[PDB]
RNA sequence: UUGGGACCGAGUAUUGCAAUUAUUGGUCGCGCAACGAGGAAUGUCUCGUAGGCGCAGCUCAUCAAACUGUGCCGAUUACGUCC
RNA sequence: AGCACCGUGGCGCAGUGGAAGCGCGAUGGGCUCAUAACCCAUAGGACGUUGGAUCGAAACCAACCGGUGCUACCA
């Protein structure tokens, strides 16, 4: 019943989805950055990167939801 | 025979430029000072720097920069007139351009007058505008 | 220590109005001449009042004024003056090196700016900057 | 570099009831602060025009790199097409 | 436990001796009524580490280290 930060999204350009809360989330369950990112991006089979101000980018497009979970 | 190459006039090296005033600019020193060459006891223009300590001797020039109140006495021509810690001064340096300046700075810094506040932050201290230029 | 023009405190005090405005910069001179007819009627009095009354070993009682368009003469040196930036009377004591100035110069009228991260609209290119 | 000046200190006079966060002139020092023909891209022009250059009016105690108007010096190319 | 291959910019990699590059990126501009699409300018390299061969290499040889695959299964 632990508490995990609720990932929160943005729809930019109606293609990309930026995930602001990425950095905070990865910290919480105590795993690093690149490795976590890999798994996500592999499943969805898209590109995009991280870098930046540690907000993720993905080329996957969805109707905005909490269904990233 | 022998030409100049890296002369001195302050124990500071000075190019052998082939017109005389333009060499002295290095000493700070600028054109509308120098033209006192009349009173400096080498009246020369159109004459090389290389001819120094011959019979157009060097310390002639040098002395007239040190004390210009016996080779003629006008102000409106001097770096610092009516000092605000002594009564009056002439002042033609280096070396004291980076000392006298710095002391004025320090004075304002202390008692915290507006000019001195603005200059500690490195912001413009005159009229001036910011937010479009200068940008570093 | 302090030298205004190579003058300690006692010489400065000794000078009459004529001998004074001769000695000072161009602004100060220009000011005094143009004025005449008082033009600091209260701001002299209030100081010299509380100045006198002191038993020394401490500064005079502070006086407050809005005005800042008035010079600093060697008369008013040692006093504690208020100067008003539009919401706060500000504390200044008057040193011997504040002679040849005005009051307002010592009293700041803005907070200096120090920034706090630029928001959206700064950077033309768009990212919709999280979170500030 | 004697090309360019940006910044910066001191002195002085005028404008105004009030010039401090320098208002405007006017001379000394600071020039060793930039900048050596400028990427992707982009602006409007066909003859007294383009471009270069200066003056006045405007605002108005004071201050014009702006705007409005007038004059001087004065070209290159095209006078075609629908991409 | 051996064998094989690999180690180069944030990430994936090119480069058989005259020896710092490319694709994705990050950051800032430009194209567009906006977004994709698409151009341009910036910063970002102990070429795994050590020794050796060589006039001279990141490239060849050896030693060690790390990563991955294959075979090993340890009284």
């Amino acid at each position: 019943r632990n508490r995990l930060p609720e990932p929160k999204l943005e729809k930019i350009g109606k293609k990309k989805v930026i995930i602001t809360n990425f950095g905070r989330i990865c910290q919480a369950f105590n795993r690093p950055i690149q490795d976590v990112k890999d798994y996500i991006e592999k499943e969805l089979s898209v590109g995009g990167n991280l870098d930046s101000n540690d907000a993720l980018i993905l080329k996957y497009e969805i109707q905005k939801s909490t269904a990233f979970d | 025979e022998q030409f100049q190459h890296i002369v001195r006039l302050l124990n500071t090296n000075v190019e052998g430029k082939r017109k005389v005033p333009f060499a002295l600019r290095m000493v700070k020193g600028v054109g509308i000072r120098f033209a006192y060459m009349v009173c400096k006891k080498a009246g020369i223009d159109v004459e090389r720097r290389a001819g120094t300590l011959t019979a157009e001797e060097l310390e002639r020039i040098s002395e007239v920069i040190a004390d210009p109140a016996k080779f003629k006495i006008p102000d409106w021509f001097l770096n610092r007139q009516r000092d605000p810690k002594t009564g009056k001064t002439e002042h033609l340096t280096s070396a004291m351009v980076d000392t006298r300046l710095r002391e004025d700075l320090e004075r304002l810094r202390k008692n915290r007058v507006h000019r001195g506040v603005r200059h500690a932050y490195g912001l413009r201290v005159r009229g001036q505008h910011t937010c479009t230029s200068g940008r570093h | 220590k302090f030298t205004y023009r190579g003058l300690e405190i006692d010489p400065l005090l000794a000078l009459s109005e004529e001998e004074f405005k001769t000695l000072v910069h161009a602004r100060a001179r220009r000011h005094m001449n143009r004025h005449a007819n008082r033009r600091a009627p209260v701001l002299l009095k209030r100081l010299r009042e509380a100045k006198k009354d002191v038993k020394a070993g401490e500064k005079p009682r502070a006086v407050k004024t809005h005005l800042r368009d008035v010079v600093i003469t060697p008369e008013m040196v040692g006093s504690v003056v208020g100067i008003y930036n539009g919401r706060q009377f500000n504390a200044v004591e008057i040193k011997g090196e504040m002679i040849g100035h005005y009051l307002g110069e010592f009293s700041m009228t803005y907070k200096p700016v120090i920034h706090g991260r630029p928001g959206v609209g700064a950077t033309h290119s768009s990212r919709f900057i999280p979170l500030k």
